[PDB]
């Protein structure tokens, strides 16, 4: 309330438009609070890999000794150059000696460190229990897994003319998604709690 | 007067967060809403027609309910049905 | 190939997306690329393009950039470098994508002619913002 | 003299495009595109000339089912016509039978474009 | 005498592997992969395992290839059916098909969790902007 309130026209004016400020402003403070308790948002800090240069806060670090830091070592992409320097100027040691030590890495910490590393991995990861890792942004490169043979057997035609066959009819997708979604642990509303001190 | 405004502001809210959540709650009404959600398990006969109807299911939602059924309950499914209906009694809701 | 990866596919997705495919919208389908382009762009996010990844992406980079590309990839293929059958091109082509793909040469000229030509850019908050409450303060 | 090599392209932005003031220039000096400095570096390693062109039918490479004759690229690479393409050919199994192609320089697939959210 | 590599999912040894005698304890795509290209190939494969590196590479001194493509290379098996990864190098002494699976480098994080609320988090339902405006209005009137 008030112990006073203006007489005047002038001072009247001012009073209620701060009124109305006043009543505008409290109302959209509990509506949007309101909302925020309704509704659980965790947003990703990272959802692109130049997001991941500009950060310091965030670590990230290869596998020592493979292809991936391979990869990085030879880039002309600037970001990617950018990340090369970070791995090579970095203390203490981003790199990892295998890639469960990265996994456990990762999970150890709390939002500090972030592996790259192969797609496929990383997808069946995402669905590995515990389920407390997730894949962010695009792909760096492009590779393939191909099936191989010795130079001069006559199982080459074949077999490309196969995977290709397989491909274009859906096998390997339906495979995928056998060995990596389905037979996956955790797939794809929790009530409202009490506000803590 | 500041940490009452915040205080009741706070109250109001989250009240407000309360009844609009069991607003929102809609229960279990049909094979679909079962399917798609996984907080609670459900599992029928070891034996009986019911595995063999699921298994030998050409239908979308039963066959992602095949694709769930025999995963690491340790065990949705059971050898007698008093052992199923116990089981649903005893479990708070988490078994269907 | 679009309409016949999903007219033939196994999956469940694509098979719902299939059962609603070739309904009444009245036509859903296109004749044109182009024509897909601009109906998306007429409708008000009322209609959506399935189309290749790499042009999504130069479209996107191609003014007015009133478009985007949205999701991970459905299917997944290639393009390549053909030679005729029996041809001394064969492996000296393929070994040289190869290198250049290490190399990191494909994926520059990829960026170069999708990116560093593009007419528009390169690349939060719930808390309620000054612009909400603007009249307030005028 | 090592012969000229023949290749095969198409028009479609941004793979092959013609150069401003396309009668200035002669030859392959007037076509610009991710292709083409594709095909540069390819003739560059591999050393031989190359002399481009492009598919009249202006349409990748297809059989007619009753005539059994490939409409494109194809056609002009498996008829003699053309000793190599460089551009944008989906690698299938149609055309894998009657071609020997190379491990695919862009991996690609279908997505989905929305109207951008002002 | 196809051959593979335990990396899952790509093959592993089904529950209770005891029991099961050969080809058909281990489980996983690379698996089901051969049995199709058997299938629409139409020859009988073993499928086995070589270790010693669980996959290809070479000593530049040595210059002996080893792991499937050592093996490959040398007649010890007739194809490799597993996560072998397409290079230069290899392409040159082997021969590859086009790629059943296409990847590439990604990145992998901690889910992001409810965050600890901190202190002065009853200030976020409203930008910092709007609480100094806030404050220079009511000195201003
Ligand atoms: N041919 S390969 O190239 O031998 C190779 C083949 C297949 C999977 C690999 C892999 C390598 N590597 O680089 O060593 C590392 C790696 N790391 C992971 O974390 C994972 O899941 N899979 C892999
Ligand atoms: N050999 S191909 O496979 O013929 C083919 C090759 C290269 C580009 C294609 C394309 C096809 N297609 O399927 O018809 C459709 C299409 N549609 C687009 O919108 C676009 O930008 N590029 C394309």
């Amino acid at each position: 309330g008030c112990d006073i309130s203006p007489r005047s026209l002038s001072g009247r004016i001012v009073g209620g438009v701060w009124w109305f400020f006043t009543l505008i402003i409290i109302s959209s403070y509990t509506a949007n609070l309101a909302a925020f308790l309704t509704v659980e948002r965790m947003v990703s800090p990272i959802e692109s890999a130049e997001d991941l240069s500009k950060q310091t806060e965030i670590a990230y670090g290869t596998l020592d000794s493979g292809s991936t830091k391979e990869f990085f070592r030879r880039s002309k992409i600037a970001v990617f150059d950018k990340m090369w320097t970070y791995m090579r100027s970095a203390e203490p040691s981003v790199f990892v000696r295998t890639t469960a030590e990265g996994v456990a890495r990762v999970r150890k910490s709390k939002g500090k460190y972030a592996y790259l590393l192969e797609s496929t991995m990383n997808e069946y990861i995402e669905q590995r229990k515990p389920c407390d890792t997730m894949k962010v942004g695009g792909n760096l490169d492009s590779k393939g897994y191909g099936i191989a043979t010795p130079k001069g057997s006559s199982l080459g035609t074949p077999v490309n003319l196969a995977v290709l066959k397989l491909s274009e009819q859906g096998v390997l997708d339906k495979l995928k998604n056998k060995w990596w979604y389905d037979k996956g642990e955790c797939g794809a509303k929790e009530k409202t709690s009490a506000l803590s001190l | 007067w500041f940490f009452t405004l915040i205080i009741i502001s706070s109250y109001t809210a989250n009240l407000a967060a309360f009844l609009t959540v069991e607003r929102m709650v809609s229960p279990i009404e049909s094979a679909e809403d079962l399917a798609k959600q996984t907080e609670i398990a459900y599992g029928t006969l070891e034996a009986g027609s019911t595995k063999e109807f699921f298994r030998r299911s050409k239908i979308a939602v039963f066959e992602k309910m095949w694709t769930y059924m025999k995963s690491a309950e340790p065990s949705v499914f059971v050898r007698t049905t008093e052992e199923g209906m116990i089981r649903v009694r005893k479990s708070k809701g988490k078994y269907a | 190939s679009t309409k016949e990866f999903f007219r033939r596919s196994k999956i469940a997705v694509f098979e719902k997306m299939w059962t609603y495919m070739k309904s009444a919208e009245p036509s859903v389908f296109v004749r044109t690329t182009e024509e897909g382009m601009i109906r998306v762009r007429k409708s008000k996010g009322k209609y959506a393009y399935l189309l290749e990844s790499t042009m999504n992406e130069y479209i996107e980079q191609r003014k007015p950039c009133d478009t985007m590309k949205v999701g991970g990839n459905l299917d997944s293929k290639g393009y390549g470098i053909a030679t005729p059958k029996g041809s001394a091109l064969r492996g000296p082509v393929n070994l040289a994508v190869l290198k250049l793909s290490e190399q990191g040469v494909l994926d520059k000229l990829k960026s170069k002619w999708w990116y560093d030509k593009g007419e528009c850019g390169s690349k939060k908050t719930s808390a309620l913002s000054l612009s909400n409450v603007a009249g307030v303060f005028y | 003299q090592n012969r000229t090599y023949i290749v095969t392209t198409i028009l479609e932005d941004p793979y092959v495009m013609l150069k401003k003031n396309a009668n200035q220039f002669e030859g392959n000096d007037r076509y610009e595109g991710y292709c083409v400095e594709l095909a540069a570096e390819i003739a560059k390693h591999v050393g031989y000339s190359y002399r481009l062109e492009i598919v009249s039918d202006g349409k990748y490479g297809a059989r007619d089912p009753d005539t059994k004759a490939w409409n494109g690229m194809v056609g002009e690479l498996v008829y003699g016509r053309a000793d190599v393409a460089v551009a944008p050919l989906t690698i299938t199994l149609v055309r894998e039978e009657v071609i020997d192609f190379s491990k695919p320089f862009m991996s690609l697939g279908i997505s989905i474009m929305i109207k951008k959210p002002q | 005498v196809v051959t593979t590599i335990l990396e899952s999912p790509y093959v592993m040894m089904k529950k209770n592997h005891e029991m099961l005698e050969g080809n058909e304890r281990y489980e996983g795509y690379c698996v089901d992969l051969a049995a199709e290209i058997a299938k629409h190939c139409g020859f009988k494969y073993k499928l086995t395992i070589v270790g010693d590196g669980k996959y290809g590479a070479r000593d530049a001194d040595t210059k002996i290839w080893n792991g499937m493509v050592g093996e490959l290379v040398y007649g010890k098996a007739d194809i490799a059916i597993a996560p072998l990864t397409i290079t230069l190098v290899r392409e040159e002494v082997i021969d590859f098909s086009k790629p059943f699976m296409s990847l590439g480098i990604s990145i992998m994080i901690k889910k992001p969790q409810k965050s600890k609320p901190g202190v002065f988090s009853f200030l976020d339902p409203l930008a910092y902007e709007i609480w100094m405006c806030i404050v220079f209005a009511y000195i201003g009137v």
